[PDB]
């Protein structure tokens, strides 16, 4: 779930 | 127009159809279709994104799945749950084929033809994100080594960042965020989590006033990023 | 333990979850060509609507941007480029046309000859002229004229029996009425047309609980399109 | 382009 790039 | 032009140009052209995997095709096809020059800015980012979004179209069936299987393991549904499963199978082995393309052409090629260090830490980060996409649906001995291997191409990629790149930089700030997730997700330890991406934050926010305009969109965005992660976790 | 039947109708909720449309249409597919006589249930017609729907929704996206760069390259005079977008034009055209003839195909072999009820009628009729439709938005010569020419013939013969036979309410009447006035619009290209049939049947339904949800809606989508036609 | 449902 959490945010990557 | 040349050989290589031109599939960049269509690569470019599957990205406004939303038609992935031809987009991976075209920009493999440039890729080992070279020699021994390496990838082009403009080219490393056309082909990481055609592997992400290929990539995360199953990761987010796979998710669905996985969370319908385990409702329907607690009402007792034993019949659905095999079924369920089996079609669980199915996007796992596209997973671990997906995985498997781009693993092979960063071992065989980017990884050992990288010669400027922003590079270097690239490939080593994109490696860390494949192994981190196996970790996430293999289970015993495939698990443990797919979580070992991320933690040493992320480890590796660290090493060289730290002394060698702005602490601004995209690139930087990229393996920061996605290697905090890493252990947040992988490892369960949300507070090594929380600190190593409060580091690159802070780091980042001592030096930002030499920030230049060409990294600005993107560095500021990775660094918004790293807060929501923060603020989710905290 | 569930049939074969109940089986493939679950793997393709499973699929629409997942948002894998193909193996949806191909689980849709099994529960159609393994019948003989019976028409499907309600629930079932509803989902290979739904499944064909998105196969073809993305590829007509993909299209239309195709389209706009192409055309964008016509006028800044570049050559090779334009070539290139052609061929990839005609590759996402073949997958529109095998698509639309898998659907058509089903349509005028099984589903429209056994449809008893005046609801089966106007569905696969609707169905019929959704996939002329999207026919006609691509093709060129004589087989444009063909399917925008299928389009009107079976949207108006569906038209008859929703007219004669179903409440002006009822979600299957007003969405024929949406799609037919679309038809008029952007195929038929006229405004006029387009404007009265859809005027209308939201001006009738104005007038008349299970269907309340999807009628409110595709009586929105009315509104929605007869405020925007009127102002461009 | 015009909504279809
Ligand atoms: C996506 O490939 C195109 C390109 O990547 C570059 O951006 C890199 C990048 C992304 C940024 C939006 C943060 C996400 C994908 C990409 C290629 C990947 C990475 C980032 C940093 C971490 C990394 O991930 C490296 O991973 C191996 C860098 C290379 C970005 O500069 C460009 O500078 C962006 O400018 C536009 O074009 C780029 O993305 C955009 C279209 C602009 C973003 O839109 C609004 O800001
Ligand atoms: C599961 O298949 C889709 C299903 O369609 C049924 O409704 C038909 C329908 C639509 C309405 C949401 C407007 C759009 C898809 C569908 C199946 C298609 C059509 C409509 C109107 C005409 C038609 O288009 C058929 O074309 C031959 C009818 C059949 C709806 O009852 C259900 O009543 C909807 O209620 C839920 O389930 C339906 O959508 C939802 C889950 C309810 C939530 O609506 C969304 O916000
Ligand atoms: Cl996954």
């Amino acid at each position: 779930q959490s945010y990557t790039v | 127009p040349t050989a290589r032009e031109e599939n960049v140009y269509m690569a470019k052209l599957a990205e406004q159809a939303e038609r992935y995997e031809e987009m991976v095709e075209f920009m493999e096809k440039v890729s080992n279709s070279l020699g021994s020059e390496e990838l082009t800015v403009e080219e490393r980012n056309l082909l990481s994104v055609a592997y992400k979004n290929v990539i995360g179209a199953r990761r987010a069936s796979w998710r669905i799945i996985s969370s319908i299987e385990q409702k329907e393991e607690s009402r007792g549904n034993e019949e659905h749950v095999n079924s369920i499963r089996e079609y669980r199978s199915k996007i796992e082995n596209e997973l671990s084929k997906i995985c498997d393309g781009i693993l092979k052409l960063l071992d065989a090629k980017l990884i050992p033809s990288a010669a400027s260090g922003d590079s270097k830490v690239f490939y080593l980060k994109m490696k860390g994100d494949y192994h981190r996409y196996l970790a996430e649906f293999k289970t015993g001995a495939e698990r443990k080594e797919a979580a070992e291997s991320t933690l040493t191409a992320y480890k590796a990629a660290q090493d060289i960042a730290t002394t060698e790149l702005a602490p601004t930089h995209p690139i930087r700030l990229g393996l920061a965020l996605n290697f905090s997730v890493f252990y947040y997700e992988i490892l369960n330890s949300p507070d090594r989590a929380c600190n190593l991406a409060k580091q690159a934050f802070d780091e980042a926010i001592a030096e930002l006033d030499t920030l230049g305009e060409e990294s600005y969109k993107d560095s500021t965005l990775i660094m918004q990023l790293l807060r929501d992660n923060l603020t989710l976790w905290t």
